């Protein structure tokens, strides 16, 4: 059984690897914008958590 | 003097309702799918490491 | 080389300039990173040398100095 | 139908170029005077018809402008 359960453990890491590198690329992107964003503009009237 | 102020008033208004809607609402998708790959990558690693 | 491979991916996925990141800036305090923002630096860096950290010794990193103490 | 004023010009400006107090204003305006709230009779005029005298002066190329402050003025283009 543990040898079974370890090969859906092997699954479970190949998909965390994908998401990993997904997760990534992402905030890569995402940085410019924070830069960009300095100006006051994003504490409250962007980021409406509503 | 009424006559001018309403318009005035009512043209800022419109502008800043409507450019916050526009631009608010795609932030939030970015923001919010980034949360939620992160926090399906977070699941995984524990998940993985347990 | 990994001491400025540290600094590649710390610029990068903080957004703050080479300058600032030295060996002892912090990354909440002096480079402003909140909580998902080091989770995903430390990602970051996991990904950079496809190494892998644990928890607890992951979070203890709390500085480029500690950063690439734990990656060198 | 034919011979009707819509067929050429709106009625509202037509109405407008039509009233006692325009030529006064006109002069006044292309001679490059500034139009306050003190002056009611002018004001309330270039107030009531403001998009009509708008389409009209851009004939001349030249913008009606009206100052956040209230007060109207004209601003040449370049042609």
């Amino acid at each position: 059984e543990m040898e079974n359960v370890q090969k859906k453990l092997r699954k479970l890491e190949r998909d965390y690897y994908q998401i990993r590198e997904q997760v990534v690329s992402a905030k890569a992107g995402w940085c410019a914008v924070m830069r960009m964003v300095k100006d006051n503009g994003v504490e409250r009237r962007l980021h409406r958590r509503e | 003097a009424i006559r001018v102020t309403q318009s005035d008033r009512d043209l800022f208004k419109h502008l800043i309702t409507e450019a916050t809607s526009y631009v608010s609402a795609d932030y939030m998708r970015h923001a919010n799918e980034r949360r939620t790959h992160l926090d399906e990558a977070l699941a995984l690693r524990g998940e993985l490491f347990g | 080389t990994i001491e400025e491979r540290v600094k590649k991916i710390i610029g990068e996925q903080l957004g703050v300039k080479q300058e600032e990141v030295t060996n002892n800036a912090s990354f909440v305090e002096d480079l402003g990173a909140d909580s998902l923002d080091t989770v995903e630096l430390v990602m970051a860096l996991e990904e950079e040398f496809d190494t892998e950290i644990p928890d607890e010794e992951a979070e203890k990193i709390t500085t480029v100095q500690a950063a690439i103490d734990y990656i060198n | 139908s034919s011979t009707h004023i819509e067929q050429f010009m709106p009625v509202k400006l037509a109405q407008a170029l039509a009233n006692s107090l325009f030529p006064e204003l006109d002069s006044q305006l292309r001679a490059g005077r500034h139009i306050g709230i003190d002056d009611l009779d002018n004001h309330a005029f270039l107030m009531d018809f403001q998009e009509q005298l708008e389409e009209f002066y851009a004939r001349y190329n030249v913008e009606l402008i009206r100052a956040p402050e209230g007060f109207f003025y004209l601003r040449p283009r370049s042609t």
